[PDB]
């Protein structure tokens, strides 16, 4: 048995959003749901305990609810800060038993858009006294998180030996990413040059090292 | 809260946490990587335990917190986390029986005359009254700890090669990096003289190539400075300097 919750849920700066948790009789009808807010890199926070009852430390934002065998949660006013992955939790056949729901990532929309920093490392020293050659592009500071990286050589795209991670949100609420290239040594000082092309709606950001010139 | 244990057992062993007074009820609770928190198993001041019914078997918790599931498989593979739990179970008369009588004579009743009655002294006393109770819990937790990732795996720990990362000599605001490559498993953190640096610093998620192995990098931004990068699962922590190019 299993809670059962929407995905995703998404709003605007300063609004309200709400969240179901569908049960049965047997977990969610029997009583008083929980809630709890996850922010990737923050231990847990417990948002609602019983139907209504408002956390320990907990804004009047946040309100809760419940009707039959679903429960509501409730945020008003919304802020950038409350991008958050929300769970109910509620007790079946045990008072020691849990059941949770399935889980519900909230998106806060209408930041104002900010385009990437890029900052290009070239190999350090000690990584060349090995034979390998690591190119880092790290990206910053941009909203929306959706950026493309392409890497050039001597005016041709190159196609092998590149990774990108996905963009996750930083302590002020913009996104970040990096890109990798992995070369050995020998392949670092055969090009003459290297580029990083970060793409962000429809603009780009070009980041250049000459391994001649390092 | 704080839990504390290996980072890395090998499937199909035992793997064991502990949290770090008495005065509270702490509970484990686990979650897979994008799944979703799964109960583990509850420990109240008495000295009771009460546990997910399908993972009890693999699970127990004593101390005087500690954990331990048995024969661990990749599925295990989580991060396990020390929560603070307060349960209640709470008897009640079966609705209907509008009158609870007392605890001498264990029992419910529709009218209150029958309240003085041992079960089944009067004739009448089946259909007024019953000794049967509804049994409703109630749940929650009440705070939490940040968690420990621990990783099931037949791979072996191996620990990363930090190297500076400097611009090239080719200037308003300085920007300095760390590149932890080619470790496992997760995860390691990264603070910036000890964490005196705190404003202007970002840890990049981690990536993986082909070789199965991770790198990560993290950059601070400043107008000398040392990152600390530490890995747990190779009882690794190394103090790497960034000193920027001449030129």
């Amino acid at each position: 048995a299993v809670l059962n919750q929407p995905s995703s849920v998404s709003g605007s700066l300063g609004q309200r959003v709400s969240i179901t948790c569908s049960g049965s009789s047997s977990n969610v009808g029997n009583g008083y749901v929980s809630w709890y807010q996850l922010i990737p890199g923050s231990a847990p926070r417990t948002l609602i305990y019983g139907d209504t009852s408002r956390a320990s430390g907990v804004p009047d934002r946040f309100s809760g609810s419940r009707s039959g065998n679903t429960a509501t949660l409730t945020i008003s006013s919304l802020q950038a800060e409350d991008e958050a992955d929300y769970f109910c939790a509620s007790a079946e056949d045990s008072s020691s038993n849990a059941v949770f729901g399935s889980g519900t990532t909230l998106t806060v929309l209408g930041q104002p858009k900010s385009p990437p920093s890029v900052t290009l490392f070239p190999p350090s020293t000690e990584e060349l006294n090995g034979n390998k050659a690591t190119l880092v592009c790290l990206i910053s500071d941009f909203y929306p998180g959706s950026v493309t990286v392409v890497w050039k050589a001597d005016g041709s795209t190159i196609t092998r030996n590149v990774e990108t991670t996905r963009a996750s949100k930083q302590s002020n609420s913009k996104y970040a990413a990096s890109s990798y290239l992995s070369l050995t040594s020998s392949d670092w000082k055969s090009k003459g040059s290297y580029s990083c092309e970060v793409t962000h709606e429809g603009s780009t950001v070009t980041k250049t090292v000459k391994p001649s010139e390092c | 809260l704080r839990e504390s244990g290996p980072s890395l057992v090998k499937p199909s062993q035992t793997l064991s946490l502990t949290c770090t007074l008495s005065d509270k009820a702490v509970g484990w609770v686990r979650q897979a990587p994008g799944k979703a928190l799964e109960w583990l198993g509850s420990i109240d001041t008495g000295g009771n335990a009460g546990y997910n019914p399908g993972l009890k078997s693999r699970l127990s918790i004593t101390q005087d917190v500690s954990l331990s599931v048995s024969t661990v498989t990749t599925e295990d593979s989580a991060t396990y986390y020390c929560t603070t739990v307060q349960q209640k179970t709470k008897k009640s008369c079966p609705d209907g029986y509008t009158y609870d009588c007392g605890a001498a004579r264990r029992t419910c009743c529709s009218r209150y005359d029958f309240c003085g009655y041992s079960m089944y002294a009067r004739a009448d006393w089946d259909w007024y009254c019953t000794a049967n109770y509804i049994n409703t819990y109630e749940f929650y937790v009440d705070a939490w700890g940040q968690g420990l990732l621990v990783t099931v795996s037949s791979a072996s720990t191996t620990a990363p090669k930090v190297y500076p990362l400097s611009s090239c000599c080719g200037s308003s605001t300085v920007t300095l990096g760390c590149l932890v490559s080619s470790y496992m498993p997760e995860p390691v953190t990264v603070t910036w003289n000890s964490g005196a640096l705190k404003s202007g610093v970002h840890t990049f998620p981690a990536v993986l190539q082909s070789s199965g192995l991770y790198s990560l990098s993290s950059m601070v931004t400043v107008p000398t400075f040392t990152c600390n990068v530490a890995h747990p699962a190779s009882s690794t922590k190394v103090d790497k300097a960034v000193e920027p190019k001449s030129c």
